[PDB]
């Protein structure tokens, strides 16, 4: 970006946003679990070691596929394997270009 | 004809649209049958590829 | 108002009706069955 | 009681002011809202 | 054999059909079975009450019955009662508070 | 902005947002009108 | 902290009402009791124990520590709001609010709770507080107060879908629906038993287990039975666990008369000592007599009394008694005869009794009407 | 007087003669995205309350794009030929009337058919027609357009995910487009239709052949 933008009299905080660690990828799947019907027992921690670190987006875009798997095997309560299969495919796709 | 553009003038903005409802009239939804379309061109170059 | 001349002077309603028909009979069944085990 | 920017009702033989129509839209609300921005919270922050 | 469960309540259901009263000894050589398992497996029926009816211990006669019962009549009547006992608890709110 | 109350105006550059600046809007700065409007307010702005 | 709070009332439930048993639950609830800052709650419990003379200086030490963490929220409350945060004071006793809850009284718990209340814009802690409001709700059983948060809560979690935070709120709506008679609810609401997780409140995962097939072998059917308890998976397995249970159970499926009532006055005597269930644990057998009755008594027309004893359970005139009143009160419909020593069914077509309850509904209605009618317009 | 709803727009795709017989069989090499929008479209249809019940949140919109010629509208038409619900089928150019108002009018009550009719099924091709990038209050004629646009971004946020009014749309260049319209509770599903290689290709001439 600019050099004039980077005057050191212009801007007054510049505040960088890491991709999430390990515990950073464990809380987006607490809260991003919330709304969703669970089976009991899951050790998300699992799972968030399964993605090493994407960001916060790749989150979301797991933990709402995995409602899918079990709608599309004609569930009502979502299962731990959904979501490891669906770490295999949205992980595909960042193993995809 | 056209190709198409990234949006310069005022004028284009109702022809494009003016070409898409011939795209769509060509083979959108219809048994195009016993209507023949004979075309011509100079340069085959200002066209849309979908046309 | 309420002048009332005085001429003498959920929580409890299942438990009332229960009260009711659960009211006087043997109290303390751990015995009765295993008492008649052998008697009957 | 006459606001800027407000609709009135009005007669039409002589033009002659009938009432306060109620209010429109701020510029900004409607806008704003055609943007309709995924509105947020610090309960759903993870770790940040 | 689960199959078979549904299989022998198929023809269960088939030959008890046509009559209101039967002995078990007829029953039991229409279906050719015996009587013990036939006599449990019929108070199952009429235990989980897919086929309901009554039995005998004397001789085992089924005493076979059926009619549709009036019920959308009363019931539906009944919950209107307790809507509108909700109601006048909201008359309280509005009058007992109020004048 | 949301917790502090703070008006919560992005903007994108579009032209649908256009006819609420202005007629035309030649500079930017008409945006300020409606700022001070909301004056407590956060402007937002993408890449 | 509210999470071990339920056992605190349960055995205080232990304390009082066995009589004879007294000792050991005034010495583990002293044991929970002059530690962890415990001052109000017992000391009519106090009253209803022993002296317990010195009890001044274990008072004041804990009134003295209890003094410590409101001082502290004094010495939070003032950096809390010269650099403000999001409200850093109700954001400190939003979190010791539930220690002023249990170690507090209702009062500053419940003040607090409605100051926070609207302090978090989003109900990742108003719905959360309200199951507080709802748990002590339970400890005071505020059964009108648990009726106004159980509706604000249930309105929070239509937006989102919040099954950590509905179906754990079943749970809820379950133990007062069995607190009260109501067990074609109860089992209703314990009707998942997979959602629901190994709690707080029932730390076994299989005392909920015991309690939703208990309230179900009343509050559904066979049709229901020989289904829904008897192909889980989920329910086979964790009483699969149990010895009795799974007895108690299969002995009415399996058409084990004689052995159920052996196990109905160990179950019956268990849930005779539990808490909560002690209000009806009467109302509860009485209906499962009545119910092992009824199920053998619709299947033979000419079944007689002397029959009962050796194969459904023993004593011919306790079997004459314990008929009688029944058909004497009106249910159990069939007709007994006594000197030719035979028991005769019949059917009542559903005409009387379902007019029945018509008519104390509009009864009861009228009695409403009538009675308010006179109380407005003077 | 208040009347029963009117629109003078495809009627409701008369369902006698305008099946344009296509079936999922002369589709071939689709695997991905027929059953996927298969999954978008009918399937909360029918089974809503999968979707209630667990609560995934059925999309409300469905854009798909691509190369021309990848079957953007023979799979309207497949899904137009085996649908239940009743279907919506207009020609997306056809708003821009002469007369003022004849296009708002004309773009609230076919929503209004959609809503009287039946849970059902919307379809616009030639998106690009109405939703170009930029603007000009200078002619009228761009200055009506801006204004179809608003009615459409207005009536796709008028729902409460009761309906189950599913908005098909179908273009060729997504490039040319105002993302305020693809934003989330209006547009969340997208779909390209990418150029088979060879494997997908070799059906289309088992099928073709
Ligand atoms: N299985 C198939 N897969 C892809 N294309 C096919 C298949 N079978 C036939 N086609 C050809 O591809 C064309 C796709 O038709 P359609 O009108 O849907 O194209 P389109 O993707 O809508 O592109 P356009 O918008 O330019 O029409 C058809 O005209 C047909 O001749
Ligand atoms: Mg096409």
């Amino acid at each position: 970006l600019d050099s004039a933008l980077l005057r050191p009299g212009r801007i007054d905080r510049k505040i960088e946003f890491p991709p999430p660690n390990e515990e950073a990828r464990l809380d987006i799947l607490k809260i991003h679990s919330r709304k969703m019907n669970l089976t009991r027992g899951i050790n998300l921690r699992k799972i968030a070691e399964l993605m090493p670190g994407a960001s916060g987006a790749e989150v979301k875009g797991v933990c709402t596929e995995a409602g899918m798997y079990a709608l599309r095997e004609r569930r009502v309560h979502v299962t731990q394997e959904d979501f490891e299969m669906a770490v295999a495919k949205v992980m595909q796709k960042d193993s995809e270009k | 004809g056209g190709r198409r553009f990234s949006e310069g003038t005022s004028a284009d903005r109702e022809i494009q649209r003016t070409l898409m409802e011939l795209l769509n009239q060509m083979d959108g939804f219809d048994t195009l049958h016993r209507v023949k379309m004979i075309m011509a061109t100079n340069r085959p170059d200002t066209l849309d590829p979908a046309l | 108002m309420s002048e009332k001349k005085q001429p003498v002077d959920e929580d409890n309603w299942d438990d009332d009706n229960v009260e009711d028909d659960f009211s006087n009979q043997l109290r303390a069944e751990l015995e009765k069955h295993g008492y008649k085990m052998e008697t009957s | 009681d006459v606001t800027p920017n407000c609709r009135v009702a009005l007669r039409n033989d002589s033009y002659t002011l009938h009432k306060i129509l109620p209010n429109k839209v701020d510029p900004l609300v409607s806008l704003m809202m055609v943007e309709k921005v995924p509105d947020s919270t610090y309960e759903m922050i993870g770790g940040l | 054999a689960k199959l078979y469960d549904n299989l022998l309540e198929q023809n269960l259901i088939r030959v008890i059909e046509p009559f209101s009263r039967v002995q078990i000894e007829h029953i039991s050589s229409l279906i050719k079975l015996s009587k013990a398992d036939v006599e449990r497996k019929l108070s199952q029926m009429i235990l989980d009450k897919k086929f309901h009816g009554i039995l005998d211990q004397g001789e085992g006669v089924l005493i076979i019955f059926d009619e549709p019962p009036v019920d959308k009549t009363y019931e539906a009547a009944l919950e209107t009662i307790q809507n509108m006992s909700k109601v006048v608890d909201s008359l309280y709110n509005k009058a007992k508070k109020l004048t | 902005a949301h917790h502090t109350d703070c008006t919560f105006i992005r903007v994108s550059g579009s032209e649908l947002v256009q006819k609420f600046i202005g007629e035309g809007a030649r500079m930017v700065r008409e945006l300020f009108v409606m700022a001070r409007e909301h004056a407590p307010s956060i402007i937002f702005m993408d890449e | 902290p509210k999470n071990p709070d339920l056992r605190i009332a349960q055995l205080r439930f232990l304390l009082s009402l066995p009589e004879h048993r007294g000792d050991a639950a005034v010495r583990d609830e002293l044991m929970a009791a002059v530690r962890d800052n415990n001052m109000a709650p017992y000391y009519e419990a106090l009253c209803k124990s022993l002296d317990w003379q010195i009890d001044v200086d274990l008072l004041n030490k804990m009134k003295k520590a209890n003094e410590d963490e409101l001082k502290r929220l004094d010495e939070e409350l003032e950096d809390a709001e010269k650099n403000l945060g999001e409200s850093e004071i109700r954001d400190a006793m939003m979190a010791k609010a539930e220690y002023l809850c249990r170690i507090g009284d209702k009062e500053g718990a419940l003040t607090a709770f409605r100051k926070t209340y609207d302090k978090t814009v989003a109900l990742g802690h108003r719905l959360d507080i309200v199951f507080y409001l709802l748990r002590i709700g339970l400890f005071y059983m505020d059964n009108d107060l648990i009726t106004r948060n159980t509706e604000k809560a249930k309105s929070l979690i239509e937006e989102g879908g919040d099954w950590d935070r509905r179906n754990r709120l079943k749970v809820y709506q379950g133990l007062y629906c069995v607190a009260i008679r109501d067990f074609k609810q109860a089992a209703e609401l314990f009707l998942d038993t997979v959602s629901t997780f190994t709690s707080y409140e029932l730390m076994d995962y299989k005392t909920f287990v015991t309690y939703t097939v208990y309230v179900s072998m009343i509050a559904l059917e066979r049709p229901d039975l020989r289904e829904k308890v008897i192909k889980g998976a989920e329910i086979l397995e964790v009483l699969h666990s149990l010895p009795a249970v799974r007895q108690y159970l299969f002995s009415l499926y399996e058409c084990r008369y004689s052995v159920f009532f052996q196990s109905l006055a160990v179950v019956e005597q268990e849930m005779k000592k539990d808490w909560l269930f002690a209000p009806h644990y009467r109302y509860y057998v009485r209906e499962m007599r009545i119910h092992a009755y009824s199920q053998l008594l619709e299947s033979y027309r000419s079944l007689t009394l002397g029959y009962m004893a050796e194969a459904f359970g023993v004593g011919v005139e306790f079997i004459d008694q314990e008929l009688s009143r029944f058909i004497a009160a009106g249910r159990l419909h069939c007709k007994i005869d006594k000197v030719n020593e035979i028991v005769e069914t019949n059917r009542p077509d559903s005409k009387n009794w379902q007019y029945q309850e018509t008519i104390k509904k509009g009864d009861l209605l009228l009695n409403r009407v009538q009675k308010l009618s006179r109380v407005i317009n003077m | 007087d208040v009347l029963p709803p009117e629109a003078d727009s495809s009627i409701m795709m008369l369902t006698s003669d305008q099946k344009p017989d296509v079936m999922y069989a002369d589709i071939g090499g689709m695997d991905i995205q027929k059953q996927e929008v298969r999954e978008a479209v009918e399937l909360p249809l029918t089974h809503f309350e999968l979707y209630k019940q667990i609560g995934i949140d059925p999309p409300r919109g469905v854009l798909m794009y691509g190369p021309p010629g990848c079957g953007k509208t023979m799979l309207a038409k497949a899904v137009a030929h085996h649908t239940t619900a009743a279907f919506i089928r207009v020609v997306g150019s056809e708003f821009v009337q002469k007369y003022l108002g004849e296009g708002p009018r004309m773009v609230r009550d076919v929503f209004r058919l959609a809503k009287e009719n039946a849970p059902a099924i919307i379809f616009i091709d030639e998106i690009d027609a109405i939703a170009t990038k930029r603007f000009d209050a200078q002619t009228g004629a761009d200055r009506e357009v801006q204004r179809i646009l608003l009615e459409l971004l207005n009536q796709m946020d008028g729902f409460d995910q009761n309906v189950n009014v599913k908005v098909i749309m179908a273009t060729n260049r997504a490039d040319t487009l105002d993302p305020a319209l693809l934003r989330p509770g209006r547009l969340d599903r997208k779909i390209e239709f990418p150029l088979p290689d060879r494997r997908q290709k070799r059906l289309i001439f088992s099928t073709i052949t």
